[PDB]
């Protein structure tokens, strides 16, 4: 109920003690829960999402919870902690937690360690939230050392923490991109090229992605003659990934940069890999259009 | 006791793709020895 | 007594650079791979300013 | 202590021998008889920062005419890179228990002659003096680490500590 | 304790290095004493902790605990939050100015020699004592005057050969005071002694108004709050690989007992049941009473340790008015108490029920003066504890005034904490005080429950002891509601928690 009627009404005349026993109450439902649901996650999005800016007295009592909750014995309650930390990360910033949302930075990054897949996932998702909202040049783990920790993850083989891994890469790429070295960029090109590989199409479409990203990054040439080598492999949705990719990468940097290297390419004298060059230039020409 | 300064171990589908070319040496290989002038590789290997 | 600086960290450099140790678990040193100024470093550049 | 101070006195007197035999060196009249040598007398404390900057300066002259100029000798006698070192530095700037024994036997006169000089510039006392120099000569275990180049000296350690507990 | 891809050789065999060093972690303090024999004393490398050895997995299971600078990052963090307590208090202390010095990026682990952290300058001027304990009340705040103050922060990381941080906290401060290295811009000030190993704490200094209880807070606030500090012991738990199990964070809130279990002493004193009469009619239609026993309550609950002083109406005779005079009689007592203690259980800080009668036994207490003396901001049920059978009994057919000791942590100590034995009697007192009639049903549920003829308690199992925490504290809300016209699944977790506990 609370939860419908507060994000379609909105909190204006939610009082002082009421606002108190509301958060209070929530803090509790939230660690008493003993159900795997959305239903206290949500009630706290929406919760904290109403109380905008009411809510800045209590940061330490919410995160000193969650925070306790982080380091339970048991994953799921791990876990749990490290959603509710995905929430509320944006108001987490827009109160100002200078001590407390640097907290949760270089605390996550902590946890970075895990090896429990449901916890790696969710702690890479909560990262992945609180990025969002602080920008790369003020995180509190400078992503100059956040990104080299990253790259060792992207080997870990399980479908949620490689999404959430993925996922955070790409951001990364995307608009960060200059506090790394190229070098770094091309051993995370070498890590990329085996997840086109999961068994999950998600996964695969952000593979893509960040193709596209460090290509924009770094120059194309390089990563085009590493997407090449990899047409050489055999067995078809790693072929024909690596061939969306080289679409990609010609798409983002002018098609020209990427036409003769293709085309001399056709010139190897393999069923793959002639194969591989006309399906990229079939997406390519997709791709452009006009 | 293993070496520092050296990679990994090659992943499964490179050591598919070049037990594969080794297989293609050997048979150039005994059909060099065999001596076969009915033999081609056509343009798509 | 008489103190020293324990000057060399034990920084598994394989790992350091390029993310990956071949002794993976039994590396006697330390897996990291952090950039940070050193325990001279910062002496010297300091002093030198 | 009692009994294995009494072990060392039996033992030494069981292994004594007779001298033997004599050649009959003498190392100084043979050095002052040269031209390079002069004498005087001077005050002990003199000497001893003497003989330290004597003995700091030969071993930096080691050191920087091997050219390793990635190391620095101090001045309590503490060996101390200013880089960090590659391996072919890490390797040619090895050293041996002899370079190390006279570090630590240079520092343990160091501290020796130091505690004099802090005597005679006047901080200090003549019981502070006296207390300081029997802990030196009590603790070498942890003031030098020289046993780390001769592991015999713990013969002598071993000495001193049932000393120390006697008196 | 911490309930494919295809590997190279060296991958498929040498150890694993993870569980050697997390064991070195643990047993650390001693592994890693200083009484050592042969040893050479070295620092680690951007830190206060000595080595006395060569002992590679320790070294690196440290160093990597410390990364990034945080030792000074620790440093700095503790001299801000100091900073901004007197950014605030100004006004009450007179504090016209306070001076951050600029800070050398190596004050914090060069370990012989200080500069100093704060600067404190007054609006007019200070009268200030002798240098005493942080944890010692009776302070002369009259030897000097001044307007300058300096502030010291030391951190160290002590072991278990040497961790009491009260002698560190003072030899650092008289040497590092009659020192000729240390530049103090003041002839007074105070140092603060952090010892991260044990996160234990302490000052010593020259004090002036208002410092004592300034400092102690403003200290235990930091102790758990800051947030380097923070990531110091998480560094530690993941190294570790500790893991709790307690949901909620046990009842630790800023409240006192955090402080309170700790190796230091904390007496719990009821005076407020010594004098009782006992009331039965004439056949005159008036309700004559006659005056019995009593006994004042002295507890340690870091310990389960309760003096019974059992008063006599031996006292009764020509002592004009009852209350004032027991305020008397109580403050000689407790003074007698002390001297009679032997050196390692003199007290610390006492708190009594009778926050008026602080006072009494504040004068009287100055033969040992370095008792910090308050009145507790949460009264615990020793009034209850007059209902129980043995001591009861014992104080109503006394004779002569008089001394008995219990232990009513019976056989607890054992398989639980003085936290959890203090927290569970908290429980077993409230039971008397609020029913006793509940109370006995409760903790004697089997019919053939049996207790030890020196016990307090029965004997019981962690089984029905967990339910039957869970009973007494059902029925302490129970009756909360009962007499208070409450719906008691109402109440939120603090409130639930702080109505078993104490006042609101
Ligand atoms: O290891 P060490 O260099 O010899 O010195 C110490 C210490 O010496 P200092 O007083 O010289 O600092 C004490 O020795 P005493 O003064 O008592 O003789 C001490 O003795 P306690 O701790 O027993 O008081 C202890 O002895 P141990 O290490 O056996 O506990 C030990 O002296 P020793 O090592 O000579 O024993
Ligand atoms: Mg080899
Ligand atoms: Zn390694």
């Amino acid at each position: 109920t609370i939860e419908k009627i507060m994000g379609n009404l909105g909190a204006a005349d939610i009082d002082h003690k009421l606002e108190e026993q509301l958060i209070d109450g929530i803090l509790y439902a939230f660690q008493e829960q003993t159900t795997e649901d959305s239903v206290m996650l949500n009630g706290f999005g929406t919760v904290v999402n109403a109380l905008g800016k009411r809510v800045k007295p209590y940061l330490p009592q919410i995160c000193g919870t969650v925070l306790w909750r982080l380091n339970n014995k048991s994953a799921k309650v791990r876990q749990q902690a490290a959603d509710l930390i995905s929430r509320t990360a944006v108001v987490m910033k827009t109160c100002q937690e200078e001590k407390l949302m640097g907290h949760l930075g270089v605390v996550l990054y902590e946890y970075l360690g895990e090896e429990y897949p449901e916890v790696l996932g969710s702690i890479l998702g909560a990262l992945k939230a609180i990025v969002n909202v602080i920008g790369m040049h003020k995180m509190t783990p400078p992503i100059k050392d956040l990104l080299p920790r990253l790259t060792p993850i992207l080997k870990n083989r399980h479908e949620k923490v490689q999404e959430n891994c993925i996922d955070l890469v790409g951001r990364i790429a995307d608009r960060g991109a200059e506090y790394v070295s190229a070098r770094e960029w091309m051993r995370i090109c070498f890590e990329l090229l085996e997840l086109l590989k999961a068994h999950k199409k998600a996964i695969r479409r952000a593979t893509v992605n960040t193709f596209g990203y460090i290509a924009k990054a770094i120059g194309p040439h390089d990563v085009l003659a590493t997407l090449l080598n990899n047409l050489k492999v055999q067995e078809r949705q790693n072929r024909v990934c690596t061939t969306v990719a080289i679409a990609i990468v010609a798409e983002t940097c002018s098609p020209f940069t990427v036409l003769p290297a293709l085309m001399n390419e056709y010139r190897v004298p393999e069923l793959n890999v002639q194969n591989g060059v006309l399906k990229s230039l079939s997406f390519l020409f997709e791709y452009i259009g006009e | 006791g293993g070496k520092t300064g050296s990679g990994g171990v090659a992943s499964s589908s490179e050591s598919n793709r070049d037990r594969r070319e080794r297989l293609r040496q050997l048979a150039l290989e005994t059909i060099d020895i065999n001596k076969d002038p009915y033999f081609m590789k056509n343009h798509l290997g | 007594a008489t103190v020293r600086w324990d000057y060399q960290p034990d920084i598994c450099k394989d790992y350091k650079e390029t993310g990956f140790c071949g002794f993976g678990d039994s590396c006697k040193f330390l897996h990291d791979r952090s950039d940070y100024k050193h325990g001279w470093q910062i002496e010297r550049e300091l002093d030198e300013g | 202590s009692y009994q294995k101070l009494l072990k060392y006195y039996v033992l030494n007197a069981l292994k004594h021998r007779p001298p033997k035999a004599q050649k009959k060196r003498y190392l100084f009249r043979s050095f002052k008889a040269t031209k390079f040598f002069q004498s005087t007398k001077l005050d002990w404390v003199e000497v001893g920062l003497q003989v330290c900057r004597q003995g700091y300066n030969m071993l930096n002259l080691l050191i920087h005419r091997k050219n390793l100029n990635y190391l620095h000798l101090d001045y309590n006698f503490n060996l101390k890179p200013v880089k960090t070192l590659t391996t072919k530095e890490r390797k040619k700037s090895r050293f041996g228990n002899a370079f190390h024994l006279c570090r630590e036997v240079l520092r343990l006169t160091k501290l020796v002659v130091d505690s004099h000089v802090q005597y005679r510039l006047g901080n200090v006392d003549a019981f502070q003096l006296a207390d300081g120099l029997q802990y030196i000569f009590a603790h070498v275990g942890q003031l030098t680490g020289m046993y780390r180049y001769k592991y015999k000296l713990m013969r002598q350690i071993r000495m001193c500590k049932d000393l120390k507990h006697l008196i | 304790w911490e309930k494919w891809k295809k590997l190279t050789n060296a991958q498929r065999s040498g150890l694993n290095q993870i569980p050697n060093r997390r064991f070195t972690l643990w047993w650390s303090p001693t592994i890693n004493r200083a009484n050592v024999y042969v040893g050479f004393q070295v620092q680690l490398d951007l830190t206060g902790i000595f080595m006395h050895g060569k002992i590679p997995t320790l070294k690196i299971s440290l160093i990597q605990i410390f990364r990034a600078h945080l030792w000074q990052k620790i440093h700095e963090s503790i001299v801000m939050d100091l900073c901004q307590v007197f950014d605030q208090e100004l006004d009450a202390l007179e504090i016209e100015t306070v001076q951050k010095e600029t800070i050398h990026p190596r004050k914090s682990y060069k370990m012989n020699s200080s500069c100093a952290d704060i600067l404190l300058f007054a609006s007019y001027k200070w009268n200030v004592s002798r240098p005493s304990l942080l944890a010692d009340s009776k302070d002369v705040m009259d030897s000097t005057t001044t307007q300058k103050y300096w502030i010291d922060i030391q951190l160290r990381w002590g072991d278990y050969d040497s961790h009491d941080i009260e002698r560190y906290a003072r030899a650092k401060f008289l040497d590092y005071t009659t020192d000729n290295m240390s530049i103090y811009p003041s002839p007074t000030g105070v140092l603060i002694a952090i010892d991260l190993a044990y996160n234990l704490h302490s000052a010593y200094g020259n004090w002036f108004p208002g410092s004592k209880p300034l400092i102690q807070q403003a200290m235990a606030k930091i102790m758990k709050a800051n947030p380097a500090l923070y990531v110091l012991r998480e560094r530690i738990r993941k190294g570790l690989q500790l893991y709790s199990s307690e949901p909620t964070e046990p009842y630790l809130s800023s409240q006192n007992y955090g402080e309170l279990f700790s190796n230091q002493i904390i007496w719990f004193v009821d005076d407020t049941n010594v004098y009782r009469v006992t009331i039965h009619k004439t056949f005159e239609g008036n309700l004559t009473t006659k005056p019995i026993n009593g006994a004042i309550f002295i507890f340690n609950p870091r310990t389960g340790q309760l003096f019974l002083k059992i008063i006599h109406t031996s006292v009764w005779a020509g002592q004009k008015r009852l209350g004032q005079l027991a305020k008397w009689k109580t403050a000689e007592e407790v003074a007698a108490l002390i001297r009679s203690l032997p050196v390692e259980e003199q007290p610390k800080q006492i708190i009594v029920t009778r926050k008026g009668m602080l006072d009494p036994l504040e004068v009287h207490l100055l033969d040992f003066p370095n008792i910090v003396i308050k009145g507790s901001e949460l009264q615990l049920p020793f009034q209850a504890c007059l209902k129980v059978e043995k001591f009861g009994d014992l104080i109503l057919k006394a004779t002569e005034p008089q001394m008995v000791l219990f232990n009513l942590y019976d056989d607890w100590l054992k398989t639980i904490s003085s936290y959890t034995a203090f927290s569970r009697l908290i429980l077993i007192l409230r039971a008397l005080h609020v029913n006793n009639d509940r109370a006995k049903v409760i903790l004697k549920p089997d019919k053939t429950t049996i207790t030890e003829p020196h016990h307090i308690w029965p004997t019981l199992t962690d089984e029905e002891w967990i339910k039957v925490e869970v009973q007494l504290k059902d029925l302490i809300l129970a009756d909360y509601g009962k007499k208070n016209n409450v719906n008691v699944a109402s109440l939120t977790q603090s409130e639930i928690r702080d109505i078993i506990l104490g006042m609101e």
